[PDB]
């Protein structure tokens, strides 16, 4: 770590990741917090350049900053502190749907014991607070306007006995477009998971048990692949969703 | 909102305005007219004596300005009526 | 297994032939007979969201489903024959979503080697007459649309707005 | 037949879809169905009356158990039917109030100042009272952690520093930070793209 | 996120920002030697925009040459492969193989289409031929993209070296394309 680049490569790629996934990712709490600290800093940066330059041109009507070696570097303060903004406001939104998508899941993973799942680890604290508010409002919205007028043997939002399961899940076999970047730094030799092929650059092995076939993957190539056998190489960056 | 200070010095709105234009136009709310700009130098002037430097007045001051315009339908311009919101905030305390 | 979805709820209100396998009282309101009571070996046409549920609970369940008329085997010939010029239109408006739940109820896996291969052969024609974008300077993409299903003309609008939107950018200017 | 009322609910929905799927700009939602709606709350009601009367016929013992079973088992299944295209309707229609209330910068739409997109008598007032929850809980999202990040701004990405505008509607002089603008009506502006993506989103300037 | 779509695939300019945000090589007509206000960025390594002398070849990402060129203070050169020759060479090795698609740059129609529309002035070659040779290109790999989507079914494909915007404009038919085929084929099991 200690690199600003790899903030910026690692947030880019959660965010790659985020849009085309179907599941609801878990959150990079630590990341996160290192950007928008960055980012607080940066601003105060930038204005307190603006007062400093501003509070000496009204005291004596001097010159205002020579223009050379003067408005170029602020001016790209400026625009890359706009573009990173953009970039994280368009993942808090992605997210931010894909929760009020799967809401009643959610709540069931958590009321769930024997469940590794928590959201305190898939869900960030001001998430869980959306979360609340709108399935509270929600079903407020519902008992209002229907369910009050309901026989008490079906007046439950949630019911997964009833002719149709009133709980949607996510769809764990989506296709998708993946590519295969390898070892996430390098050592391909550590690596178990690699086994060499004929001619061929080595490549990951799945199984697909419906179809119950050998797939495998070789290096720097696109695949088209199903979203379930490719979950464990994509938590372990094996594999980028493009 | 408060007085005993040394004097009302008078300054200019072009060094008040950033502060104003970065708590309302940004965040929550907008239109911060000039003749409205004017008005607002004049009671934060009241209390002028060691500020700009200092920490949380102004920026409380800001919100203070803010609740009403959340309470009150209004609208988006802010106009000489500025002080007149004032003097609503006044009456509330 | 969509429970908000639009399309899935109107698909399942289709009416499916069906007779009644024993005698019982009360009924009648399904034949729009209000005091008449339903006789044992009756004929009728019943929702769905009804049959499907009627023909489980009974040992013989109260009711069977009797082979349907969009599955007979003049339209799997007219299928196997040519798959392109057929309009699944005028069969049903909800073709798809109707063969695979017949094919949920009842494995049957001589359906699912013909649905595939129609969806397969139509694929290429939606994706032809979805990729020809104008250019300002047919009665083929008329007389096509009007033999799509209701789940074929999302794919083609979305293959179209994307087309669209890919070429709109390449020549802005 | 019990059910085939609600069918048509359904269709309605469907329509406004279309409405929401072919939508260049934003649009309003059509007028409330509380009419058909009450059809079904009086259908489901006749139905638990039915219910009531099977359970006491049945509780006196003169008719056969397998018997009862079966209009026991329709009048269910009727209830569930008008139930899902009840919560599917109002389901669809949620969403596309969610979704203006989001595309309005947050704020309290219709109390303050609105874009005028959406008239007030068309949503129902259990609609209006969830969309202003709605909107609190947008704002005080926006004063949470991501206060530096405009969660309710522009989702195009930013690739012009300096662009062409010109106003649409007139207007007096405003304050923007280190600077001034003056809207005079059928005037053009070259100025940098962030100062204002404001006035573009609320109807006072054009292009970009 | 929620509007117009967008739930599922990328628009043109997240495209776009995508191939902006990748390094490219400049010539700058400016000299900001240290002597013997500073540009310290966040997300892009400023040692060569700290480090810059006039008449020398240097390296940085493309929005900062993008914007230094629409001042005089720049000029970026293009690539070695938007070259008549190496587009050539491209063109002759996608006629002999019908079966696999050429080894072209992930971004090249985005930066071909970027380069000729900000730095017109830097290109050797004329203008008008590049343009040609990227449509006779394009053309090509069109038609091997029709022959190639015939061979769909509900296991996996491999497409090796389709660029960016290619797998763009296809990715909801061909997903939702063999989303389909994959319920038919498990509904009979």
């Amino acid at each position: 770590y200690v690199s600003p680049q790899q903030d910026f490569s690692d947030l880019m790629k959660s965010w790659k990741n985020e849009r085309c996934s179907p599941e609801l990712l878990p959150y990079p709490h630590q990341l996160m917090k290192r950007l928008l600290n960055r980012i607080s800093m940066q601003s105060q940066l930038i204005e307190n350049i603006s007062m400093g330059f501003l509070d000496m041109q009204n005291a004596s009507n001097a010159n205002p900053p020579m223009p050379n070696e003067s408005k170029l570097p602020l001016l790209c303060m400026e625009t890359e502190l706009e573009r990173l903004k953009f970039v994280i406001r368009s993942y808090i939104r992605c997210r931010l749907s894909k929760i009020d998508k799967f809401s009643l899941y959610l709540r069931q993973l958590n009321e769930d014991e024997n469940s590794l799942i928590s959201l305190t680890d898939l869900l960030s604290k001001d998430e869980i607070k959306y979360h609340d508010t709108h399935s509270l409002i929600w079903l407020k919205l519902v008992n209002d306007s229907i369910l009050k007028y309901m026989p008490e043997e079906l007046q439950a939002i949630n019911d997964t006995e009833g002719s149709v399961n009133m709980i949607d899940e996510p769809d764990w076999n989506k296709f998708v477009f993946i590519h295969v970047n390898g070892p996430p730094d390098g050592k391909w030799n550590e690596d178990p998971l690699l086994q060499e092929n004929e001619f061929g650059k080595p490549c990951y092995t799945v199984t697909i048990p419906d179809l119950k076939e050998e797939v495998e993957l070789t290096i720097g190539s696109i695949y088209v692949m199903r979203y379930e056998v490719i979950r464990d190489l994509l938590r372990d960056d094996k594999v980028a969703l493009i | 909102f408060g007085s005993g200070n040394v004097l009302p010095v008078k300054i200019q709105p072009p060094l008040l305005r950033p502060l104003a234009y970065r708590v309302l136009s940004r965040k929550y709310g907008l239109s911060i007219k000039s003749d409205g700009l004017s008005a607002l130098a004049e009671f934060v002037g009241t209390n002028i004596g060691a500020n700009w430097r200092q920490g949380p007045a102004t920026i409380k001051f800001l919100e203070q300005f803010a609740a009403v315009w959340k309470q009150q339908e209004r609208g988006l311009f802010i106009d000489q009526s500025g002080v007149k919101e004032v003097i609503q905030e006044m009456k509330e305390r | 297994m969509g429970y908000y979805d639009i399309d899935d709820v109107l698909a399942d209100g289709t009416e499916f032939p069906c007779k009644f396998q024993y005698d019982i009282p009360g009924l009648g309101y399904l034949e729009n007979n209000p005091g008449r009571p339903i006789t044992k070996n009756t004929k009728l046409s019943l929702p769905l969201w009804l049959a499907r549920i009627l023909a489980i609970v009974g040992p013989v369940p109260f009711v069977e489903l009797l082979p349907p008329d969009m599955f007979s085997t003049k339209v799997m010939n007219a299928i196997k024959t040519d798959p392109v010029a057929l309009d699944l239109h005028s069969i049903n408006s909800h073709f798809f979503s109707l063969a695979i739940k017949w094919i949920m109820l009842f494995s049957e896996k001589e359906l699912a080697n013909v649905v595939s291969e129609l969806l397969l052969q139509r694929a290429q024609e939606l994706n032809h007459h979805a990729s020809s974008l104008s250019i300002d300077l047919n009665i083929a993409t008329s007389t096509f649309l009007l033999k799509l299903e209701e789940m074929e003309k999302e794919i083609y609008k979305k293959s179209h707005e994307s087309y669209k939107d890919t070429k709109r950018w390449m020549f802005k200017k | 037949m019990y059910g085939d009322l609600g069918n048509k609910l359904v269709l309605e929905a469907k329509r406004t879809k279309q409405l929401y799927a072919r939508s260049n700009q934003d649009v309003n939602l059509p007028m409330y169905h509380e009419d058909i709606i009450r059809n079904i709350l009086k259908e489901v009601s006749n139905l638990r009356k039915n219910t009531e009367y099977l359970k006491e016929q049945q509780q006196l013992g003169m008719l056969d158990d397998k018997v009862a079973k079966c209009q026991y088992f329709v009048t269910l299944l009727c209830m569930e039917r008008n139930k899902r295209c009840l919560l599917a309707y109002q389901r669809l229609r949620t969403d596309i109030l969610d979704s203006m209330a989001w595309n309005n910068n947050g704020l309290d739409l219709m109390s303050s100042i609105t874009f005028s997109q959406q008239d007030t008598n068309n949503l129902s007032h259990q609609e209006q009272e969830y969309l202003k929850e709605y909107c609190d809980l947008i704002t005080d999202l926006k004063s949470g952690d991501l206060v530096d990040i405009d969660l309710s701004g522009s989702l195009v990405p930013p690739s012009d520093v300096f662009i062409d505008v010109r106003v649409l509607k007139d207007a007096g002089e405003i304050q923007t930070e280190y600077g001034v603008f003056n809207l005079i009506k059928d005037s053009q502006f070259f100025v940098r793209q962030s100062d204002v993506e404001r006035l573009i989103q609320q109807g006072y300037l054009q292009k970009i | 996120s929620l509007p117009a779509h967008l739930q599922q695939t990328f628009s043109p300019e997240e495209i776009q920002f995508i191939v902006e945000n990748e390094p490219i090589k400049i010539f700058p007509r400016i000299t900001t030697r240290q002597k013997i206000t500073r540009w310290q960025l966040i997300t892009t390594d400023d040692k060569a925009l700290n480090n810059m002398v006039a008449m020398r070849s240097t390296e940085v990402v493309l929005w900062i040459a993008l914007l230094l060129k629409q001042q005089s203070k720049c000029s970026i050169v293009a690539p070695q492969w938007l070259t008549t020759k190496e587009l050539d060479r491209k063109i002759q090795y996608e006629k002999t193989h019908p079966d696999r698609f050429s080894e072209l740059p992930w971004n090249w129609l985005v930066l071909a289409r970027i380069l000729f529309n900000k730095a017109k002035d830097d290109f050797h070659d004329p203008i008008h031929e590049l343009r040609g040779k990227i449509q006779d290109l394009r053309e090509i790999r069109q038609i091997k993209v029709l022959k190639g989507l015939k061979y769909l079914n509900e296991s996996h494909l491999q497409l090796d070296n389709l660029s960016l915007l290619e797998i763009n404009e296809l990715r909801p038919f061909i997903t939702e394309i063999m989303d389909k085929l994959r319920e038919i084929h498990t509904a009979s099991l």
